């Protein structure tokens, strides 16, 4: 946790129907967007850590 | 200016509509001035109050 | 410790940051696209802006 | 896909000074990390483990230091009893990966 990674995500298609199985039990609980209309949406910039 | 009067009304008529227009563009205190931005940015429980 | 609750259990967290705006796009949804139609009546959808 | 450097490649100190080595990544590892002394005609010892942790039975004059991309192994005091080769592993991901281990670094005491 003190050594969080960061990562880049740039010129690709982002999908989450296939964020079930990767990790299963989930939490996608977070703010300032609805979860629910992810799928018709662009993104700038994305960072993953 | 012989003829201020008409000229002055059709100013009014003209910059109040023009007013009123550009008003349509003001933030009244949410996230976007752009109703389908709202739309497309939060989730409805919220919506309804932005 | 295993033995006691979720609390006591490793938990894997990712964090993602967005900046969601509608133009110099590279990371978009995973929606199809479709042929433009012109000089017609229809609900359009462009990198988001619909 | 992670590929790594060891420097210096030979150092040379007297008895009283502190040694230090340099193992740097093309991409951040984490505190994932260790460092291995072997002597000559003998297998490699294990010495810290996860960049920071002391190994068993090895004693206290070796340390590790940083996390991510750069990685430091100081040596507090030399008896000319720590002259060989060290190595740093990855053990973070050896998906396809010519080889876990860095480069030699052989450890020369003039005593």
């Amino acid at each position: 946790v003190y050594a969080w990674n960061r990562k880049r995500i740039s010129n690709c298609v982002a999908d989450y129907s296939v964020l079930y199985n990767l990790a299963p039990f989930f939490t996608f609980k977070c703010y300032g967007v609805s979860p629910t209309k992810l799928n018709d949406l662009c993104f700038t910039n994305v960072y993953a850590d | 200016s012989a003829l201020g009067k008409l000229q002055d009304v059709v100013n009014h008529n003209a910059q109040a509509l023009n007013t009123l227009v550009k008003q349509l563009s003001s933030k009244f205190g949410a996230i976007s001035s752009v109703l389908n931005d709202i739309f497309s940015r939060l989730d409805p429980p919220e919506a309804e109050v932005q | 410790r295993p033995t006691y609750g979720v609390g006591h259990q490793p938990y894997r967290v990712v964090v993602l940051s967005f900046e969601l705006l509608h133009a110099p796009a590279t990371v978009c949804g995973p929606k199809k696209s479709t042929n433009l139609v012109k000089n017609k009546c229809v609900n359009f959808n462009f990198n988001g802006l619909k | 896909d992670i590929v790594m450097t060891q420097t210096p490649a030979s150092v040379s100190e007297p008895v009283g000074g502190t040694v230090t080595i340099k193992c740097q990544a093309s991409e951040s590892i984490s505190n994932w990390l260790a460092w291995y002394q072997q002597k000559p005609g003998q297998p490699p010892k294990l010495l810290i483990y996860a960049a920071f942790t002391l190994a068993s039975g090895v004693p206290s004059r070796f340390k590790g230091s940083g996390s991510g991309t750069q990685f430091t192994l100081t040596i507090n005091g030399v008896e000319c009893a720590d002259a060989a080769t060290y190595y740093c592993q990855q053990t973070y991901s050896s998906r396809d990966v010519d080889n876990v281990f860095g480069g030699g670094t052989e450890v020369v005491v003039k005593g």
